[PDB]
Formats: C-alpha cells, structure tokens, sequence
C-alpha cells in the first residue's frame, strides 16, 4: 500500500480517459464521477480533508449533478459504452496505452522525461516532516478566507452574483 | 334558510394580524391536526376479529338462496313460476311437470347465482315462502360452474340452513 | 396506578387461557387473547364466548375445533365451519343463544 | 405612518419575509451595539494556538516578564472573571 | 485504512445483494411473457433547468460560507465579520434579483 | 390497542441499540479498556506515537507511569 | 393535452362503464326496473330510488302514505351522510390525506348497518319503491339511528380539524377549479355545482318533495366558487342533514308504509 | 425421501410468504369498489391480514376485479393483467363480474369477466359483503397454501 | 475486531429497516383506528420476512432498460451510501471519527441523488424520466436549507466534527438555541427523503430484489437522518465509563423522530411541486439566510465563540 497514491492517480488518468473519449453523456457523466471520486481520494492521501469533501459536495455533488440534469432532460443520443463503437472504444484503449507506457517507462526508469521531468520514486518521499499542533493548516489558511482575503470574497461574490443575472438573461429566450 | 360558508372578512386588528402570522410561522393549525391524529391513535380500533368475529347483521339479511320445505317434508314450492317472472336479472329457470303422485312439482329449479343480483323479489313474490334468501353470505367458490346452482343443491341449502332461515322467518314475517 | 391493574389483568388472561400453552395457542390460532363467558360449545368442537363489556362486533367470538368433518382446521380456521344455528347468534342476528 | 402601514400590510400578507427582513436587520445592527464584541477578540488573541517564543533578556525589559508567573506580563483574569 | 475498509464493505455488501436480486431471483422459471414493450414514436421546458442552474450557483455560494466555523477563531473578527455578512447579503440579492424578476418559476 | 404496537418498536429499538453498544465495546476492547484516543490535529497524533515507543510493545493502550522512570 | 406542467386540453373519455342500463329498463317491469337504479349512483342508493319512484308515483297519480314519505327523507337524508363522506374522503385520500377516509368510513359502516336492518341488504337496497317504502322499519332501528346521530357530527368536526384550517388541503383546494355562476348555469351544473359560485338554487327548498317541506334545515352557499368552498359546502350539508334526520326521528308519524 | 422432506417444507416456506403478504391492486370499476373500500376500512382491514392494497400494478399478486367489465373496458383488463408480474391471482367480485349480472344480456357488457382473465376465485354478491370480500381473500390464501409448486417440480 | 463492528453496524441497520416498515404499518393504522398486521406472525412480527420472501420470490419483470450497467448500479449506489452515512454518526463514539463528518455525511446525501437519475434515464420511460426530474428539483431545494441550518447550528458547535455535537449540548439542547432552524431542518429532511408531505405518488420499473433493496435503502436513510436530527438537536448525557445509557437515549430519540415522521406521513394532504419549491425557495429559504446572519453575528456579539478544538 506504500504505491497507493500512485494506483489512484492511474486510476484517475483511466477515468479521464473514460470520459475524454466523448461517450454518450450518461456514460461519460460517469467516467468524470469516477475519475472526480478517485482525484477527492488523492487530495485526502495528502491531507487536503476539506479540499477533499470540497469536490465531493460541490464538483461531484452539484456540478455534475446538474450536467446531469440537462443531458436527462435533453436526451437525443443513443446510449453506447466506452467500448462501443471504434470512435469510442478505439480512444479509450489507446490512451490507456498511453497511460500504460508513461508509467512502465516511469517505474523501470527512474529519470522519465517526456515534457518535464519525473522521478519514479514513491511520492511518500515528497511528504514533508512536520507537526501542525492543534492546527488545521488547510482549514485555517482557507478560513482566513474571511480575513486575509476580503479583496478575493469582494471579486468572487459579485462575479457570483452577476452570473445569476448573466444566467436568466441567456436563458429569458 | 341559506348559511354563508365562508365569506368572513379577516380582521385587520394588529392583535388578529399578530396571531394569524403565529399561525402561519409557528405552523399552529399543522400542530393542532398532528394532536388530533394523535388522539386517534391512542383510541379503540374498531377491527373485528374475523373469521373468529362476525360483523353485525339483521334477520332481513339476503343472501344465498334455498329452497324451503314445508313441515312435513314436502317442498313448498308449487312451481306457480311467479318468481321466475319477477327475477329483475332473470337468473331462475324453473321446469315443472304432474309429479307421479299429482302435485305441481318442479322438475328443473336452477338460478345461476352468477347473474342474480341478490335483490330479494323472489323470496316476496313466493306464496308458498319457498325460496327464501338465506343467511350465508360466505359462499365463495374456485370455478364459475359451481356458482349456477341446481335444484339439487338449492334443496340442500334449504336442508342445512333451515334452522336459521325458519327462525329468521319466525322474527321477520310479521313486519313483510 | 390503574397501570399496575392492566398488567395483572394482561396475567389473569393468560391463566385464563388455560395457563401460558393455552394463551399461546389463542394467540397464534386466533390473534386474540381476551377471555370471555363460555356460552356453548357445538358438537363439531367450536366453542362460543360473549363479554358485554367488549364494543359492539367484538362482545361475541368463536374459537373453532380442531378438527372438523375430517379436516384438520387447527390452522386452517374456514369462515363456513359455523353451524347455522350459532350463525345467527354469532352474526348478531339474535340475542339467544 | 405610511411606512407603519406597510410593515402592518406586509406582515399581514407576508409575515414570513417581515421575520426574515428584521433578524438579518438585526443581526447586523446589534454586532456593532454589543460590548461583548470586543472580549470576543481578545479571547481569540487570548487563546496560545503556538507556543510563545521566549526572547533574549537584554537587561532593559521590565514589562516583559522573566520568570514563570510573576506580576509582569497579560493576565487572563478578565476571561475568568466573564 | 479503516475508512477505506468500510467503502469496501459497504459496496461489496450492496452488491452482493443486487446479485441475489437481480439474477438469483430471476434463475425460477416463470413461463415466458411473449409482450413487446409496444413502442411506436420532448418536454425539455426551461422550468427544470432553470431550477438547477440556479441550484448550482447556490450551492457554489454555499460553498464559500462553508468555512465560516473555523473563520470565527480569527483575531481580526470585525473584518471576518463584514465578509460573512457580504456573502450572505449577495446570496440574498441573488434571490431577490431571481424572486422580483421572471425567475423562481419552478 | 396502541400498546400493540410496542413490540415491534421494541425489536427496531434492539436492532438500532447493537451498533452503539458495539462501537463502544469494540474500542474498549482493543484499546486496553480506555476509551479510544482521538487524533483530530498532528499533536494529539504525536502524543499517541510517542506513547507507542515509550510502552515498548508498539501499543499505545499501555502506558508506562513513573514506575517506569529510573 | 399538457404543456409540460400546464393543462390544455383535457379530452374526458367516458363508457368505461356504459352498460346500457336505460334500454334493459325498457325490457323489464316497473318493479323490475326499480333494482337498476340503485346501481347507477352506486354511493347514493335510496337516493336514486327516491326519483324514479315519485316518477312512477306521478304518473300513477298516486300519494305514497305519509310514513313512507318521512322514512324515504330520514333514509335519504342519511344516504346524503353517506355520498358527502365518500366525496370529502375520497377527495382528500387522492389529495394524500389518507386519515380521514378510514374515520368517516367506519360511521360509513355504521349507517349502511342500518340500510341492512331496514332492507337486508348494506348498499343497494330497493327499499324505496314506486308507492312507498317495501317494509316497515324494523323495531329499534330509530333509536339505533338517534344513537348514530348524537355522536356523528363530533366525527365531522374531527374531519375539519384534519382538513379545513390545513393549510395544505387549503393550497390544494382554494383558488382552483373556479367556476363563474353564470357559466355553471349554462353549463348544466346542479348541486354543489351551482351553490358553490353562490348561486341559491336547492330543489329541497325551491321545489319541494316528499315532506321536505316539512323539515327546515339550511342551505349552504359558497362565495368564490373554488374546490375549497364546494368542500365547505359538502361539509355543511352533512351538518344539515343531520338537522333534518333528527326532525325526522321526532316527526316520524303512524300508518302504513305503501300505498293502500 | 429427504429430498421431498426438504423440498415440501422450502415450498411450504414459500407458500406462506405469498398467502401472508398477498399484494391485491384495487381494479374498481363498479358498485362493488365501494364495498372492497369497507373491507379495507377500519372495521374488517385487509391489511391486519397482510393484504395491503397496491396502487402499483407493477407490484401487485392479486387482480381484484370489481364491478362491471364493459366491451370498452375489457382490452384494459386484459392488458393489465398481463402487466402484472407472477404468480398473479383474479379474484372477481360481484356478479357483474362474474357473469354480467344485472347486465348479462347488455350489449355492451362482457358476460363475465373469466372470459377476458382466468379467474382463481369467485366472490357472489351483488355488492358482496366485505365479509365475503374477505371471506374470497382468505380462500385465496387457502388455495395457495394448497399450491405445491417445488413439489412438483421435484417430482417431474 | 474492525470488521465485526463495520458488520455491527450494517446488519442492526437493516434489521432495523425491516421492522420499521411494520412498525410504520401498524402505527398508520391505530391512527386510522385499524390494527396493523396482527395475523402474520404475533403482533405482525412476522410480517417483514413475509414481505422479504414474497418479494425475492415474485417473477421480476425486465423493464426494458437502455442501460442494464447504470440500471444495476443505481440501487448499489443508493444502498452502499445509506449504509455509508451511518458510519460517521457518534453513538457515543463512531465507528469512523472525523473532523469533518458533517460535510461528509452532507456529499453522502448528494450522491445519494444520482441514484433517483441513474434510475429514471436508465428506465426507457417518458413518465420515469419525468418523475425523477421532479425528485431532482426536490432534493435540489433541500440540500441548499439543509446546509445552510447544517452550518449555522454548527457555527456553535465549533467544528464540523460530529462527536463535538455531544460535549456542546452537554448542559441545553441545541433546539432550544435554534428551534426555528430546528422546524425548518425537521422539514427539509422531509423533503430529502420524500416522505409525506412530498411525495409525488402517481424507479418503479425496478421489480421485486431491486425495488426491495431501494425501499431498504430509502428507509435507512430515513432512520439515519432523525439520528442525525437526534445528535444535531437533541442532545444525549454520555458517561464516559457507560456509553450505554448515550446509547439508550439516542436511540430512543431516533425512534421518537422516525414515528414522528409517520405521524406526519398520516396526518397531511400531499403538497404540490410548486408548493413544495415555492416553500423551499421563497418561505425557507429567506428565513434560513437571516437565520445564517444571527447565528453569525450571535457568538461574536454574545462572546460565546466555540472552541475550535
Ligand atoms: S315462487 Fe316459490 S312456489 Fe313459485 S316456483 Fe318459485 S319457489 Fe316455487
Ligand atoms: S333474490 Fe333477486 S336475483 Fe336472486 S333469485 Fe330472487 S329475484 Fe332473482
Ligand atoms: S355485482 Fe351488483 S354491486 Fe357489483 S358491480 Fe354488478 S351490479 Fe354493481
């Protein structure tokens, strides 16, 4: 279990994968829950619990939710798999391929360059040794939110609040 | 001579305002239902313990049809055919001939209790009080035959339950 | 507290079925465990009880035999095993036994 | 009174947005009308999240207090006190 | 680990169950329905959609107030203060700007 | 009447009052009859690695007093 | 026809039932007719009887007795109890409210007790008969019938404890359905129909029959014409009838019960 | 043998899951839904016995048919009928039902509904009373109790 | 030993299930003066293993899915979260601590969405589609009140940390510091398990197995959300050398809330969907935000801010 981040992040390449080969939109929506679970799952491996709970609740839990919603409402596709049709299926299997050779010339050669480099060393190494104490320095960098960032709660709740005005006005036909 | 359902005009008295919005938000009206059904539970159920327990029924009751006889042991029914004239759903079929002794003595007698509507005209239009609708209601059968019945059988309900149709009688006739 | 009186109420049920064998056997035959005045039994087996105290529909119940004109009914209890002249008693039609 | 009629009008007819309009009204008001607002911050301060970092006596420090718990330096008496 | 071990379980458990239901029950003959899902052939109005791009710009406000708990152990709690009641203000307005133009039609 | 329904209340109560009991049972069980340690921040986790070295058999449960010193 | 969430055209296709019960009358006897009737309201049964007998009555020219005609309004009255608890239930059963229904039911159970002691029968009974009623009430079913009374119009209340002041039963019910008095007029309405926009039309009260006459008793109007003001209305009228079958239990004369 | 001791006792097992928890759906049509709905009232409750009434077709093991079936009605019946999933039972209610009734010799009325649906048991009446309602279900749960399915397919 | 209590903690749960549909059936009936099942079994409790037999015994229908992959995995998906969410839940000590459970069990609930999707588009039926949009804009509404009283209640707690609900509401009830937001969750929690009042009676293409395993799933969470209204609100004593008094009173709590949840279920008419939104998003809503801002503004002005730890 020492490898485990690096399972999950194949599995996160596999799933991308599975949804970058534009397979009908209820199969994809899928491809992307999966990959989206598998990405919360390496940011807990890190720490990142809120980050973490973060994608779960918003990107997975509301965002891909209401995708969801249009591709049910909208339905004119006939369903096929990721292993349908060659378009299909043909792309899923050669960017797992893909994925396959970056990582056996990653595991069996340490020193993997192909646009930057990459070291094949676990990337427990990376973790750094430290103590937070009664800390939670993600919890407490992004409640600072409130207090440091007070120009970034401005810009972000008005862009928020325009984006419903922005949202009835394309959508009053 | 008319009473006007609804049509009351709310009060604007700031007190009345007050507590129609109690009302409102502190879901008085919601409450006042949920204690009612509440009451309800803590009552007597009102189930009969069937088949252990049989609901209330009056010596009028009609159900399953019989043929009667009389005292002695003769069939009251005189084959006169006036019930298969009054039967509203015409369900009796009844055939007579002279029996070997003389009398007015049916040789067919069947109603298909599949088209009698169970209304009771035949047992007010016999004047002999022959066939009579009897007490049992729970007579269910598995195959739509069984549910024509025969002279044969019409004899036989009369057989088993006279004893309660006679008593019925007994108790209803003054009032017919 | 008028509590204590429904529990020994609830035990006097039970010895009154004939001790716990019998207040089991009503209760899996029949769903029922109140008792009630033996008003008469039929020569078939099935026996007849009455208590006034009950509300109407349920002051008058019969238990039915076990075994009837060759037909195991310890289970199979059939709503026509009454005989006709219980019928009326039992259906209400009349107050006499 | 034109305004009066119009509270009583609107609780009347929306009581549910008149409740929400004063407890949100409220809620930013009384922060600022409120003494306890001020102990709310020093007990934030007050908590020690991290370890206070001893500093080096130059000899010219008497406020700072060098010694375990002797008269110089904050006292917490005002939270025990509340 | 122990977390990781009850996602297992859970999933393991749930389908195992959707086998004994799915093709276990089904393995008991019961003739052969011969019916056709007798099929001979969109209601895609905005009043769904609308309630869920709405939802999403909700939730994704909902999103910054989550953490305010943690938020309220700050020393600067006027400022803290101001920004919460900022972004509960603008989920207001957002509201209010849907509920008295032609929105929360549902 | 309404006390019938008691029963049934009563096995749903049983059914929902093994997982409490259990958990806590459990914990006490395979935490040396304490209730289990909590680790919600990196120091309480330091306690916790630094009490499995001192008990010497790579359980935290053990804990060693001042029997153990000198 | 709906536009998505909104009603345009809704076409009503009826026949499910069509059993030509009009041309099988035309084969049978008058008396044999009678038994038809019961099933075509199949929750208002004497009712039904009531009308085809004053029909045959009037054209007999023939007066039922007057025992007859008091027991025909005391049984009709409570054959109105059992029509409105139906409706009211049922409504609000298909509404959700499933409470309701099995209280009002069980007094339901009760009066077609007394349907079976007068005729034999518990819903279709032919006891109303062109020229009277067929029997004579068996003795103690008045008193049975007073008993019932006393303690129904409690089981009301409780009904409108449950259902008039809720506010959901009132967002299901008020502002819908509205119907204009003079489009209820031109449409044929009748009943709770008309009296619902208002408009005071009752043939108890406008054209009298039987004795109803000689009851006094209350006709409900509504005022806006909603679900929720015909509910209202259905509701008072059972009040109502409970004011003319306790006139009837005091005002019940002697003599025969058919004509002579 | 064990093998029919063990296959009786699993088909027995069986047996009385159905006949206890038999799921009718309410295909009321005529005069005779009135008097199912006083079955299911308070005084009789068909659910104390088990038998709770499934709107859902789909989720239903007992047709109830009820009333009148007409000429137009009667495709519907059918149709539902073998919508339902198995074991499915008919139970007719009435005699409108079980051989027209009063309307035998209507033109536009089906001269029993065991014509259209194979009918397992016929309830008499017109309407039937509750009692006999319920007196038909637990005939019902009688005759499945009977059913020897495993046996005879043990022994086959 | 973990996985003895993860399977403590499952099993109990659907056995809990179970018996709660008959206690639900019975406690309908004695409010509508009948008595729930009585034959099957002594006091009906018999009747769920009827029901569970019966049921993975009746013929299961295919319903023509276009997707029998999604189709299966959609009752999986339901279940495995049901079972999930009550994993963080502190009677006295949960199975799985952590510091953010609340969060969690709030995404728990979110997935738990896609099921009623998954479901209906799977289902090949116009009248499935079109209810399970309507489920989707229900459960939509909830989630945004229920998160909104989630954190204001927990604006006191201190954290997201469940077992800390415990220790806050050691001395009063959190209901009686947020009763109004206490109203509004007990009905948002209606709305999220679509019990009456908001229904939309009239994923039933599921036959038999799964039908029965998604009933199983719906009444779980049922009974894990009035627990987690119990530890939210209605706070428990707990002695740290007998949790089993915590235990006793929590569940009895639960159950309390649960038959609750009947009572209303047999009480009120059915709402309408846009009843049901224009409650969720014009009367909820507004007083939620308010709310929000008071139990903001309430601690800094009050002094009363939680500790963080
Ligand atoms: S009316 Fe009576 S006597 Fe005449 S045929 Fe019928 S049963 Fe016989
Ligand atoms: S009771 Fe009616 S339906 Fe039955 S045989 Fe007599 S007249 Fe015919
Ligand atoms: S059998 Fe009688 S009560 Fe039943 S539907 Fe036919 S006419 Fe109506």
């Amino acid at each position: 279990t020492m490898y485990i981040a690096f399972i999950l992040s194949t599995i996160f390449v596999i799933g991308f994968v599975g949804f970058s080969s534009k397979p009908s939109p209820i199969y994809g929506g899928l491809g992307l829950i999966v990959s989206g679970g598998v990405g919360c799952g390496i940011v807990l491996n890190f720490g990142g619990s809120f980050l973490g709970l973060m994608v779960f609740l918003i990107y997975l839990g509301g965002m891909l939710v209401v995708f969801g919603y249009t591709t049910a409402m909208a339905t004119e596709m006939y369903p096929e798999v990721w292993v349908s049709n060659k378009t299909v299926f043909g792309a899923f299997v050669s960017g797992l391929m893909m994925e396959f050779c970056m990582v056996y010339y990653a595991l069996k050669e340490e020193e993997v360059e192909i646009i930057f480099k990459f070291n094949g060393l676990g990337d427990w190494v990376i973790y750094d040794t430290g103590d937070s104490g009664f800390f939670s320095e993600e919890a407490m960098g992004i409640a600072a939110l409130y207090s440091y960032g007070t120009w970034l709660v401005i810009v972000t709740g008005w862009s928020l609040l325009i984006g419903v005005v922005v949202i009835m006005e394309i959508t009053r036909g | 001579t008319y009473k006007f359902v609804n049509m009351r005009e709310p009060s604007m008295d700031m007190k009345s305002v007050t507590d129609r919005a109690a009302q409102t938000l502190l879901w008085t009206e919601l409450v006042r239902g949920l204690g009612m059904t509440l009451s309800y539970l803590f009552r007597e159920p009102a189930t009969i313990n069937y088949p252990f327990e049989k609901g209330p029924l009056s010596p009028r009751f009609r159900g399953e049809h019989a043929l009667r006889r009389y005292p002695s042991g003769e069939e009251r029914c005189i084959a006169c055919k006036l019930c298969e004239a009054v039967c509203p759903a015409q369900a009796i079929t009844i055939e007579a001939e002279p029996r070997a002794d003389g009398s007015r003595r049916t040789t067919r007698y069947d109603i298909d209790m599949t088209k009698c509507i169970y209304c009771g005209f035949c047992q007010e239009a016999c004047p002999v009080d022959a066939i009579v609708e009897g007490p049992n209601f729970e007579f269910s059968t598995e195959t739509h035959e069984e549910l024509l019945y025969n002279k044969e059988k019409l004899l036989n309900n009369g057989d088993k339950w006279e004893a309660e149709i006679a008593a019925n009688i007994q108790a209803d006739y003054l009032y017919r | 507290m008028e509590l204590v009186q429904v529990l020994r109420r609830g035990l006097q049920q039970v010895s009154g079925h004939g001790g716990l064998r019998g207040y089991l056997r009503v209760l899996f035959r029949a769903n029922d465990v109140r008792v009630g005045t033996l008003v008469g039994e039929d020569k078939y087996g099935n026996k007849y009880y009455e208590d006034n105290k009950q509300f109407f529909g349920r002051h008058r119940w019969v238990i039915y035999t076990t075994e009837m004109n060759g037909r195991d009914t310890f289970w199979d209890v059939d709503g026509s095993m009454v005989p006709p002249e219980w019928h009326r008693w039992l259906h209400c039609m009349t107050d006499d036994p | 009174g034109r305004i009066a009629s119009f509270l009583k009008n609107a609780w009347a007819k929306e009581p549910v947005l008149v409740a929400s309009f004063a407890i949100g009204g409220l809620a930013i008001i009384l922060p600022s009308l409120s003494p306890y607002t001020n102990y709310a911050i020093r007990i934030n301060r007050a908590t020690p999240y991290n370890y206070p970092v001893p500093l080096r006596d130059d000899g010219n420090m008497p406020d700072v207090p060098s010694h375990p718990q002797d008269p110089q330096g904050p006292s917490l008496e005002w939270l025990k006190n509340l | 680990m122990n977390i990781m071990l009850t996602l297992l379980t859970n999933v393991t458990l749930a389908s195992l169950l959707v086998l004994i239901a799915f093709w276990l029950p089904q393995l008991n003959a019961y003739s052969e329905k011969t019916s056709p899902y007798e099929c001979g052939f969109l209601p895609f109005s905005m009043k769904f959609f609308l309630v869920a791009i709405t939802f999403l710009l909700f939730d994704l406000e909902i999103a910054l107030l989550l953490p305010l708990p943690w938020a309220s152990q700050t020393n600067n709690l006027k400022t803290m203060l101001t920004m919460a009641l900022f972004l509960l203000i603008l989920l207001a307005a957002s509201l209010a700007y849907e509920w008295t133009q032609k929105g929360l039609e549902w | 009447m309404w006390f019938e329904i008691l029963p049934g209340i009563a096995v749903m109560a049983a059914c929902l009052f093994i997982p409490g009991m259990a958990t806590a049972h459990i914990h006490k069980f395979t935490n040396g009859g304490k209730e289990k340690r909590v680790a919600h921040f990196s120091y309480q986790w330091n306690l916790m690695e630094r009490d499995r070295c001192i008990s010497g058999v790579n359980r935290y449960h053990v804990t060693k007093g001042l029997e153990n010193i000198d | 026809e709906l536009s998505g969430e909104m009603v345009r055209k809704c076409d009503p296709h009826i026949g499910l039932l069509h059993r030509g019960t009009e041309k099988l009358i035309e084969y049978k006897t008058y008396l044999q007719a009678l038994p038809y009737f019961d099933r075509l309201d199949y929750v208002s049964m004497m009712c039904n009887e009531q009308a085809y007998s004053l029909a045959v009555e009037k054209l007999l020219n023939i007066q039922p007795p007057p025992r007859a005609q008091w027991i025909r309004v005391l049984f009709g009255e409570i054959t109105r109890l059992l029509n409105h608890i139906m409706a009211v239930t049922t409504h609000a059963l298909d509404i959700g409210a499933m409470t309701p229904f099995f209280w009002m039911f069980e007094e339901r159970e009760k009066m077609f007790e007394f349907y079976e002691r007068v005729s034999g029968a518990r819903m279709h009974a032919a006891y109303i008969r062109p020229g009277g009623v067929h029997q004579d009430l068996p003795l103690g079913l008045l008193d049975d019938i007073y008993e019932f009374s006393k303690n129904f119009s409690f089981r009301i209340d409780e009904l409108e404890e449950m259902l008039t002041n809720n506010r959901i039963w009132r967002n299901r019910t008020v502002d819908i359905g509205v119907v204009t008095a003079e489009d209820a007029l031109n449409y044929g309405f009748s009943g709770v129909m008309l009296r619902g926009s208002g408009i005071q039309w009752d043939l108890r009260k406008t054209q009298p029959y039987d004795v109803y006459d000689q009851v006094e008793f209350d006709v409900p109007i509504g005022s806006r014409g909603d679900c929720y003001d015909r509910y209202l209305c259905r509701v008072e009228e059972m009040r109502q009838s409970l004011r003319i079958i306790s006139q009837c239990l005091n005002k019940m004369p002697p003599g025969e019960i058919k004509v002579d | 043998s064990r093998g029919e001791y063990v296959v009786a006792k699993l088909d027995d097992l069986v047996n009385w899951a159905r006949r206890s928890s038999l799921w009718p759906m309410t295909f009321g049509l005529a005069c005779c839904a009135v008097e199912m709905m006083h079955m299911a009232a308070p005084r009789y409750d068909m659910d104390r016995f088990g038998v709770v009434f499934r709107a859902s077709p789909r989720q239903s093991d007992v047709m109830i048919v009820a009333g009148t079936l007409t000429n137009k009605m009667a495709p519907a019946l059918r149709k539902v009928y073998d919508q339902m999933p198995e074991p499915r039972y008919v139970v007719s209610m009435g005699s409108c039902a079980n051989g027209g009734g009063y309307y035998h010799y209507s033109y536009s009325v089906v001269r029993g509904c065991d014509r259209i649906v194979p009918v397992d048991i016929y309830v008499p009446g017109c309407p039937p009373t509750a009692e006999a309602l319920l007196y038909g279900i637990l005939q019902l749960q009688r005759k499945i109790k009977r059913e020897k399915r495993l046996r005879i397919w043990y022994r086959r | 030993m973990f996985m003895i209590n993860i399977l403590s903690l499952i099993i109990p749960i659907l056995l809990a299930v179970a018996f709660l549909t008959l206690v639900e059936r019975k406690v309908l009936g004695y409010m509508q003066l009948r008595k729930g099942p009585n034959v099957v079994g002594p006091y009906g409790l018999l009747q769920p293993i009827a029901d569970a037999l019966k049921l993975f015994t009746k013929e299961p229908l295919r319903p023509a899915t276009s997707s029998i992959s999604m189709f299966i995995i959609a009752p999986i998906l339901a279940l495995s979260l049901a079972l999930t969410m009550w994993v963080p839940l502190p009677m006295p000590y949960p199975l799985i601590n952590m510091n953010l459970g609340v969060l969690f069990m709030l995404a728990m609930s979110s997935l738990a969405v896609y099921s009623i999707l998954w479901s209906g588009w799977a289902s090949n039926s116009k009248y499935a589609l079109i209810g399970a949009l309507r489920a989707v804009a229900q459960t939509i509404s909830y989630e945004v009140t229920l998160a909104i009283i989630l954190l204001s209640v927990l604006l006191m707690n201190g954290s997201y940390t469940l077992s800390t609900l415990i220790t806050t509401q050691e001395h009063i009830w959190m209901i009686f510091t947020s009763w109004p937001l206490a109203m509004m969750w007990f009905i948002s929690t209606l709305a999220e398990t679509n019990r009456a009042p908001f229904d939309l009676t009239e994923n039933v293409e599921y036959a038999a197995g799964p039908f029965a395993m998604f009933f199983m799933a719906e009444y779980a969470n049922i009974i894990m959300m009035n627990a987690f209204t119990a530890i939210l609100f209605l706070g428990a004593s707990h002695d740290p050398h007998t949790p089993e008094l915590y235990t006793i009173n929590f569940v009895l709590k639960t159950l309390a809330l649960t038959i609750t949840f009947l009572w209303i279920r047999a009480s009120y008419p059915r709402f309408r969907y846009d009843q049901l939104m224009h409650l969720l998003w014009k009367s909820f809503l507004p007083l939620t935000l308010a709310l929000c801002m008071w139990h903001i503004s309430l601690p800094i002005m009050t002094a009363s801010i939680p500790p963080q730890s």
